[PDB]
């Protein structure tokens, strides 16, 4: 009954490949990205490269390319899904209204038989006539590219080269030709043949089976008027043509591994290629010139251009520019020159795009103490290796900042009756104030002669007939704009100094400690009309005018001292109409009667970092349906502010966030800004929309966007990352790393590039000889790699590297936990080790050491020796619990700081994962998928609970509750499986029965609890997961009746949620392993049921056509296109 | 939107093991060839009146081969 | 229901042993694309549970629930295979003959004499036939009755596929 | 983003007679408050002082002044329990009496100061609130003087052995007092111990005794009792 | 690209589906290579057992032994209890194998007539079919309702429904008269592999005859529908070219699991080895060979590739003085 639902909390981001063309018009220069699941089409322009339309298709992408199939204008897009689901695709465009209209679909897979090891590849023919693909071992499909082909009916071609490597169609040959590289007994070769899907045959043939470099791997079709292909190994690329090739091997290539190629002169002249270090290199040809007009190649040289983001695919796009994609790193436009710059490269970036992935590692801790948690993660591979800071906070747009300190206030004034923006800013301080004139963007200090700069000010603005007004400690100023002096001075009949003071429209509130006083403003006069005392001096003053008064407000709020309380008088007479208890020794400094959405409330912030918020009955006077909500540690100073069209509030306080309306309830969000103790909203010339934010150090002037939430810092790390924790201890993190060295002549291997773990403020190496005896790596072989591991002390606020501390060569470092152990108070870092060779498929020794991070020094605690590599550690009890090869071992620290091993179990075949709660362990396995243990106290060892009978590959593992499992598989699955508790006998009670089973077509590494939303107190939990394509999940637990809910609802939603391709959902969500195929079930696809709001009406409507829910009550209610969306919400409000 | 439309329909189809079963228990060759013994004047000269029969379990076979065992 | 939606054709098949049942004489009709797409899949799926084997599907066994409008409302038919393409033609206009409906529909003229012969001579008529008479012609000409008094849902006009000739 | 400020005509140096008669109103204000006396100026404009004072490197003259201010009141409410009057009900309505005006004194004050209370103390390692600061003070110089913490653990001890022998006494004092104490965090180095020691003896005493008063009863109604 | 399974393991962060290279056709050479004993099933109220054969059940409830006395025995596949006994043969059973769905047993004995013979599973343990001249029987692997048995280099084709035959495959010259000829389908059913000679099942006629490599073992077919082993030689069944030898596979009962992955069997010449091998599917190349020790009848793995029941004899491997249990062991 372990039922679960699923969503996406980070759109996925890894660069799938990519297709260029021109899909969105016949003249328009296209490039598409590849999200697994997903595709955005951008067109790149002068500017930059731009959106044009986000889609999504039911099912993980195998193939992409665009086509013309002989007389269309414009390309049309082929996809493949990994359930071998095909479509050919038409762009549409009804002027504003984009879309994909699917031409033809269906399904080529074949039914008997075992899939190539190469996975799908499908390439399509430059004369358009069928799309090719290698798919099953000696099995070559074909697929007409007709109009008439709405079916997508596939023939099959039986291959002879039954293991290939990488196959694409030839140019240079009228007929539908592919080259490719191929392995057979005679090493590796590149051949071609021509393909013909009505004969199912492969005839003869632009040229024969020719030697390649052995680490060739890479063809490239040449265009006309070269024709024929290029081969790239390691160390080589050759170029070949009929009976005759081409050679060069450049030592610029031959240092690194070439991933991916891209043609950009469509002569065939000229190819980009790149690898995985970074480097980008421009491969020409160069032709001769035959006695018959033929083009042929003269020779081959290789440039290196310069330094770029991993490059996973490249795809030129325009007249200069390359799109360098990445799904190991961060992706980049950079245009290729002809003149090359001061560092000798011709790579110009000209726009950059971040990549939250592939995830190797999250941990959430809360750096800011806002209550909303930050998520640093290990991300990234090779030079794009780096750690990543993801915080939720909606962003904010700074314009301007000024530095004035000491500032207890701020209004913008309108000097000007005859201009509809604000003329000046006035800023009140400690015991002064300053006017700035506002000069477009731009300021300057000004005077006005009504105005006061030698006194504190309570408030200042402008008010009714056309009038400028100051609240000062001394008094009471009307200043008239046309002469910007005053008209007419109030001063306190009791002869005090103003210690509180609001105005508004057509009148002003003042008080002097219990005194309060109402006076009108006329066109030039300050009318005195009432006044009044309260028994307790008046803590804040608000009469903005509600409703549709004109300028007056009905009601008067005061916020009072001593007994803690604040009232709403009738404003004319201050007679109570109504009052409210707000505290005990604690003081209101802001209240208010404001609006938010259309409706009005009363507010009211104490100086306990609390805010109340009550409705508010603006006709008489009354408050209701109170709340109560924490924001801050400040008294916060709440304002007032119009969004993006109707009205919110600000909390001006140490944690500024931002309060708005949402389902009749107020709720808040922080914003990514450091501090505001003062608002005001600003409508300048320069800035005609955006908020002035003051604190007592400085100003900032910017909007709350309320469009990005989740920011990201990227902190470059230069080589791939392994594991991060935290420790309270250092205020650090502890992050595991590795860097490359290689070998070349002499000394074995040396550093291939600098990184974050040497690039270090301070560092270290391990003295342990504990396998001195044992090691005895290759390091004598030209050209070959060892990973240098390190643990890095990371400062939780700057991230820069405060200490490196390198293992010993060939030392990995597999495991990290932040804990203190058995009786010793210190939490240390715990690093779990292994001894890894070339020769060795299994290790036999490791070893688990223990650090303690003391400013700028790791210092080492302890090092215990085990057998087998740790490959997991987790924190149990107290104790360390440790994976060793198959054997889960716990270890007690005693008070002689090390550890001993206490007990073990090893009952599976590898311990791949360990996560634990209480006294149960969850071990992870390669072939049985999920174990449950538990540790014995009593017995002072472990005993066997339950096995998942599921012989599943896990790729990351969760707890969920004590007899339940969450994880997902190397399948691209997700499931979850619960103990048989309620069963009779023991093969049913040791089982860790599957109950939902999902498939996500994404490949999860790592599991976490925890979410980033701020915490201010249908589904619970928060199992938050990351993936190797840089999508964060996130899986909830779902009670009996949300769970029909939502099966119901995802069964109507997929009716009129149509994909790219006519793919159907079915596909996707089904559980897919080596040996067994299963419909999603126990599982929700929140991703369907939030993508309801994003249909027209019409279509919501056929969703909740006959959709009763069931409920906990057990009552069934039908639902409409509007309640659907309360569904929704109610989800999304939660996860 | 049309005068007519279908609610239900039954179809029905006849079930046959063809299981390349377009061959022979006793006689192994091809039911739609000659019968070993019209492919040569052994039992008929008459090659075009070899026939082909049905049995109970979704199969043909040819009727003289199979017949010729009656005897036996 | 797994293959993500369905058409508006609520398919059963009937799967008959040819061991155990009568020989009989299948014809290419012009049946719906729904029908066609979904007597595809359910051969697909008997014969991805039963393979090496072919199923012949037989158009003149086959039968079907047909709703028709009238001027007193939708009232729906026990008809045959045949009878349904015949009527089906209708669903666009009348007044067709006998060999155009013939072509039309894709089947033999024995066996649209009796389709003909029942829906628009007996009772509760769909059709009326022109030429007012028992028997079917060539040039007859059909009409859709429009003036359709009846209660019953479901009327049996397919006596032809369940009578002897 | 910087903004240029042209023209910048400026007082980055408010007058320091407005500095320091904010400060010198807040140091009255304590003072006013000291000895449960009436305040001349409105709580009100001493909060919006204390706002006003709190600046950059300014606070630490407020939060000194009112710590000094605070601890010279303190050490002053020694000096009304220096004395032999061991009155076992009169001496501890007296320092409840000082705590619990303390108390409210230093709510006033930091009501008040709840600016300076929230910033520049609350926002730093062993900065203790207004409250704790009276608090840390009251037991430093009145509750951990020899006379004071005598008597207060006496009479209290000494009302409780008389209640064990049956006679009448003020429990609502106990309850008071004893809440003082653990307030203070004085209960359990000063009373607890003298008075588990002395109660223990009772105990001993009371077996001894009442088993041998009612005709050697059924004493085990006197164990539970 | 690494060996070792911690830098393999580590690289999934990045490199999905496994990380690094080869994946299973590396990975499957740390599982397969690492055999340990689990339990053993014997026979209720015997002092000695006489398990000849085994098979899992369609639904692995049960293991299926065939003892040598003619018996079947079922024993709960996770208790290791005796369930159920019947009756099948007067002999030794050569083979056990169950339908997909589990309806039907194919059964068959070494000497014992009806020396195969199809009984029910369900409900009742009834006969179907006697076949009086069939050694050897077993199911296709497309279409399950037809079943191949072996008499002598005769392969009979039949459909349970009845049992009646279907079509025979013969050829006295091309058949290599191999002394454990077991006539089986290839995964499309479409050829059938007799005695050394492939078949076409849609003319009756050979359509490649393999050379006599060995004499006991006359092949089997791998799941991909492109391979067909012959003892140790390996065959391209679409073109009847010769790919690869695999010595390992000399006699060696070599069978494929679910997934097309893995391949194992046991040795033969009591003429039975001592040990059992497993390969790795993707080319036969060899995996290990599991020291056992003791003479090995026969061998079958589970759906999920737990464990590999093994029946061993524990005795002298006599007539009577023979003692042989069914032991699993965890791959």
């Amino acid at each position: 009954m372990s039922y679960n639902y699923v969503v996406t909390a980070q759109k996925p981001t890894a660069v799938n490949g990519c297709v260029t063309g021109h899909f969105t018009s016949a003249e328009d220069l296209n490039l598409l990205i590849a999200k697994n699941t997903r595709l955005e089409i951008y067109v790149v322009t002068a500017e930059g490269l731009r959106p044009v339309k986000e889609v999504g298709m039911y099912g993980k992408i195998a193939v992409m390319e665009l086509f013309r199939p002989k007389g269309e204008s414009k390309d049309l897009l082929f996809i493949l899904t990994a359930k071998y689901n095909a479509c050919i695709l038409e762009y549409k465009q009804s002027g504003e209204s984009i879309d994909i209209i699917t031409r033809a679909h269906g399904n080529v897979q074949d039914r008997i038989g075992r899939p190539s090891e190469t996975g799908i590849i499908g390439i399509i023919d430059p004369e358009c006539r069928m799309i090719g693909l290698r798919l099953y071992d000696g099995l070559f499909k074909v697929i007409p590219l007709d109009r008439d082909n709405k079916e997508l009916k596939a023939f099959n071609i039986r291959l002879e080269e039954l293991h290939v490597i990488d196959v694409k169609f030839l140019y240079g040959c009228q007929a539908p030709t592919i080259c490719f590289v191929y392995q057979d007994p005679q090493g590796r070769h590149v051949k071609t043949y021509e393909v013909s899907l009505r004969e199912k045959e492969f005839n003869k043939g632009p040229w024969k089976q020719e030697n390649v470099e052995a680490e060739a791997s890479m063809v490239i079709a040449v265009p006309e008027p070269f024709g024929g292909a290029i081969i790239i190994g390691q160390e080589s690329i050759t170029y070949h043509n009929g009976d005759k090739y081409l050679a060069i091997a450049p030592p610029i290539i031959k240092q690194s591994t070439i991933v991916c190629h891209n043609r950009v002169d469509p002569n065939g002249s000229r190819y980009l290629l790149g690898d995985m270090e970074g480097r980008l290199f421009m491969l020409l040809l160069e032709k001769e010139e035959q006695m018959d007009g033929t083009v042929t190649l003269k020779d081959l040289r290789v440039e290196l251009l310069g330094e770029t983001s991993i490059a996973e695919c490249l795809t030129y796009l325009d007249n200069g520019v390359v799109f360098v994609g990445s799904r190991l790193g961060d992706s980049q436009l950079v245009k290729l020159n002809v003149d090359s710059n001061e560092q000798g490269s011709y790579v110009v970036a000209m726009e950059t795009f971040t990549n939250l992935g592939p995830i190797v590692d999250m941990c959430v801790v809360d750096l800011e103490r806002q209550g909303q948690g930050q998520l640093v993660t290990c991300s990234g591979a090779f030079k794009e290796g780096s750690l990543r800071i993801i915080r939720n906070g909606i962003g904010i747009h700074e314009h301007a900042s000024i530095d004035l300190p000491g500032i207890k206030g701020l209004w913008p004034l309108r000097s000007d009756p005859n201009r509809e923006t604000d003329d000046t800013l006035v800023l009140s301080f400690v015991g002064q104030t300053r006017v700035l004139m506002l000069n477009g963007e731009e300021v300057e200090e000004t005077e006005l002669m009504g105005f006061v700069d030698d006194q504190q000010t309570f408030f200042c603005g402008n008010v009714a007939h056309q009038q400028l007004i100051q609240i000062t400690s001394a008094s009471v100023r009307l200043v008239s704009q046309e002469p910007k002096a005053l008209v007419s001075e109030w001063k306190e009949p009791q002869a005090k100094n103003i210690s509180v003071a609001s105005c508004n429209s057509s009148q002003v509130v003042v008080a002097v400690g219990r005194a309060l006083y109402y006076l009108q403003i006329h066109p030039q006069e300050l009318r005195q009309i009432s006044h009044t005392e309260m028994e307790h001096e008046v803590a804040c003053l608000d009469i903005t005018p509600l409703g549709d008064s004109n300028g007056l407000s009905p009601l008067c709020a005061i916020g009072l001292w001593t007994d803690i309380s604040a009232r709403i008088l009738k404003l004319p007479s201050f007679e109570l109409l109504h009052k409210e208890m707000l505290g005990g020794e604690i003081i209101p400094r802001s209240i208010l009667m404001t609006t938010f959405e259309s409706s009005h409330y009363l507010l009211c912030a104490l100086g306990d970092g609390a805010l109340f918020y009550f409705g508010l009955n603006i006709e008489t006077g009354l408050l209701s349906d109170r709340k109560k909500v924490t924001l801050g540690t400040q008294p916060t100073v709440l304002r007032t502010f119009r969004s993006l069209s109707t009205t919110n509030v600000f909390a001006c306080s140490d944690r500024p966030t931002v309060i708005y309306s949402s389902n009749h309830k107020l709720v808040f969000s922080n914003v990514n800004l450091k501090e505001v103790n003062y608002m005001c909203p600003l409508n300048s010339d320069g800035y005609p929309d955006s908020l002035a934010l003051a604190n007592n150090s400085t100003l900032t002037i910017g909007t709350i966007d309320e469009i990005q939430k989740l920011h990201i810092r990227t902190v470059p790390l230069y080589e791939s990352p392994r594991k991060i924790c935290y420790q309270e201890v250092s205020q650090c993190f502890g992050v595991l790393s590795s860097r490359i060295e290689v070998q070349d002549t002499s000394g074995g291997t040396t550093a291939l590039r600098p990184s974050a773990s040497t690039q270090a403020l301070s560092s270290s190496v391990s003295s342990s000889k504990l396998f001195s005896s044992s090691t005895a790596p290759h390091e004598t072989s030209f050209g070959e790699e060892v990973e240098v591991h390190n643990l890095l002390i990371i400062d939780q606020h700057t991230f820069e590297v405060l200490h490196a501390h390198q293992f010993l060569q060939n030392e990995y470092a597999l495991s990290l936990v932040s804990c203190k152990l058995g009786k010793d108070p210190n939490t240390y870092f715990i690093v779990g080790t292994a001894m890894v060779y070339p020769e060795e498929a299994e290790p036999k020794q490791g070893r688990i050491v223990v650090f303690q991070y003391s400013d700028g020094k790791l210092q080492t605690v302890a090092e215990k020796e085990v057998k087998g590599a740790v490959y997991s550690m987790v924190e149990f009890n107290g104790k360390l619990l440790a994976s060793i090869n198959s054997t889960v071992r716990l270890y007690e620290w005693t008070t002689e700081k090390e550890l001993r091993t206490e007990c073990n179990h090893y009952n599976n075949i590898m311990a791949l994962y360990l996560k634990t709660k209480g006294d149960f362990i969850l071990v992870g396995d390669l072939m049985r998928s999920v174990l449950l243990l538990a540790y014995k106290p009593m017995e002072g060892n472990f005993e066997e609970i339950a096995r998942d009978f599921n012989p599943n590959w896990m790729s990351a593992v969760e707890i969920l509750d004590d007899d339940n499992f969450l994880g997902a598989e190397n399948a691209f699955n997700l499931f979850v499986c619960q103990k048989d508790s309620a069963a009779t006998t023991d093969e049913e009670r040791q089982h860790l029965q599957e109950v939902g089973l999902f498939h996500l077509g994404e490949f999860v590494n790592v599991f976490c609890h925890g979410s980033l939303v701020m915490q201010n107190l249908p589904t619970q939990g928060s199992v938050l997961f990351g993936t190797v394509n840089g999508m964060i999940g996130l899986v909830t637990s779902l009670s009996e009746s949300w769970y029909n809910l939502l099966l119901d609802m995802q069964n109507r939603l997929n009716k009129v949620i149509k994909s790219v391709g006519k793919i159907e959902h079915s596909f996707w969500r089904s559980f897919h392993t080596e040996r067994k195929t299963e419909p999603a079930t126990g599982f929700i696809d929140g991703d369907l049921i939030e993508s309801f709001l994003d249909i027209s009406r019409p279509k919501m409507q056929e969703v909740v056509a006959n959709l009763q829910y069931d409920d906990g009550s057990g009552m069934k209610r039908e639902a409409t296109a509007d309640d659907l969306i309360k569904v929704v919400e109610e989800l999304t409000r939660i996860h | 939107k049309k005068r007519f439309e279908v609610k239900k329909w039954n179809a029905v189809a006849l079930w046959a093991w063809d299981i390349v079963v377009d061959n022979c228990a006793i006689c192994r060759n091809h039911i739609m060839d000659l019968c070993i013994e019209c492919q040569a004047n052994q039992a008929s000269a008459t090659s075009e009146e070899c026939t082909v029969a049905w049995g109970v379990c979704n199969h043909a076979f040819h009727f003289h081969c199979i017949s010729r065992w009656l005897k036996t | 229901q797994n293959q993500s939606d369905s058409g508006p054709i609520d398919l059963t098949v009937n799967i008959l042993t040819m061991g155990y049942w009568p020989t009989y004489t299948p014809m290419e009709v012009h049946l719906t694309p729904e029908m066609i797409k979904l007597q595809e899949v359910f051969k697909a799926f008997y014969l991805g549970k039963h393979s090496g084997r072919k199923l012949q599907w037989q158009t003149t066994l086959g039968h079907a629930v047909l709703k028709a409008e009238f001027k007193e409302g939708k009232k729906e038919f026990q008809v045959s295979l045949f009878q349904t393409l015949v009527l089906l033609m209708f669903n666009e206009g009348d007044g067709f003959s006998f060999e155009e409906i013939k072509m039309a529909t894709g089947i033999e003229d024995s066996e649209l004499r009796r389709t003909l012969q029942s829906l628009a001579c007996g009772k509760a008529r769909v059709l009326i036939k022109s030429p007012k008479g028992k028997e079917v012609e060539d040039g007859d000409k059909f009409i859709f009755n429009g003036e359709f008094k009846h209660k019953l849902f479901r009327i049996k006009i397919n006596q032809i596929q369940m009578k002897e000739t | 983003k910087k903004l240029v400020i042209k023209n910048f005509r400026d007082r980055p140096r408010l007058p320091d007679n407005y500095t320091q008669d904010t400060w010198r109103k807040l140091h009255e204000a304590v003072r006013a408050v000291q000895s449960s006396t009436s305040i001349r100026y409105n709580l009100e404009e001493l909060y919006q002082a204390v706002e006003n004072l709190c600046s950059h490197k300014v606070s630490p003259m407020l939060y000194k002044q009112l710590r000094q201010a605070c601890e010279d009141h303190v050490q002053a409410q020694i000096l009304p329990f220096r004395e032999d009057s061991l009155d076992s009900v009169l001496f501890l309505k007296k320092i409840n009496t000082c705590w619990q005006d303390h108390c409210r004194q230093m709510i006033m004050i930091r009501s008040i100061f709840l600016f300076l209370d929230r910033t520049y103390v609350l926002q730093n390692s062993t900065l203790p609130s207004i409250w704790d600061m009276g608090l840390e003070l009251f037991r430093t110089h009145i509750i951990s003087d020899k006379m004071v913490q005598s008597k207060t653990i006496d009479g209290i001890l000494l009302l409780i052995e008389r209640e064990r022998s049956g006679e009448a006494v003020d429990r609502s004092l106990l309850r008071s007092l004893l809440g003082m104490l653990s307030d203070l965090q004085v209960y359990k180095d000063s009373f607890e111990l003298k008075f588990l020691e002395e109660t223990n003896c009772l105990y001993a005493a009371e077996g001894q005794r009442l088993m041998q008063e009612r005709e050697v009863p059924e004493y085990l109604n006197h164990v539970s009792k | 690209a690494p060996i070792n399974f911690t830098s393999r393991l580590n690289r999934r962060a990045s490199f999905p589906k496994y990380g690094g290279v080869d994946g299973g056709c590396f990975d499957r050479h740390l599982i397969f290579s690492r055999f340990r004993p689990i339990s053993v099933f014997r026979e209720a109220n015997e002092d000695e057992s006489g398990f000849t054969c085994c098979a899992f059940s369609a639904r692995e409830r049960f293991l299926m032994l065939g003892t040598c006395t003619g018996q079947l025995k079922l024993y709960n596949v996770f208790s290791g209890q005796e369930e159920a006994s019947y009756n099948c043969h007067n002999s030794a059973i050569t083979h056990l194998e169950p339908s997909r769905d589990g309806s039907l047993l194919l059964t068959s004995a070494t000497w014992s007539q009806p020396l195969s013979a199809l009984w029910g599973m369900k409900s009742v343990f009834d006969m179907k079919h006697s076949f009086t001249e069939d050694h050897y029987v077993e199911f296709s692997k497309h279409s399950q309702d037809r079943v191949i048995g072996t008499k002598g280099d005769i392969a009979h084709i039949y459909d349970i429904q009845t049992g009646n035959k279907l079509l025979t495959l013969f050829n006295p010259d091309l058949a290599n008269n191999y002394k454990r000829n077991c006539a089986t389908f290839n995964p499309t059913d479409d050829l059938v592999l007799n005695d050394g000679v492939l078949w076409d099942v849609r003319s009756a006629q050979a359509i490649h005859k393999f050379d006599k490599f060995n004499m006991n073992i006359s092949g089997v077919f791998h799941p991909n529908g492109l391979e067909v082993i012959i003892n140790t030689e390996i065959w391209d069944l679409r073109t009847f070219h010769l790919l690869h030898t695999v010595p390992a596979l000399d006699q060696c009962r070599v069978v494929f699991n679910h997934t097309g992955t893995v391949m194992y069997g046991a040795m033969l010449q009591s003429p039975f080895g001592s040990s059992f091998r497993t390969f790795n599917a993707t080319d036969y190349k060899p995996i290990a060979t599991i020291d056992v020790k003791r003479n090995i009848f026969d061998l079958c793995t589970d759906t999920k590739d737990c464990y590999l029941a093994v029946i061993e004899n524990q005795g002298s491997m006599d007539a009577l003085n023979m003692d042989t249990v069914c032991r699993l062991y965890e791959v």
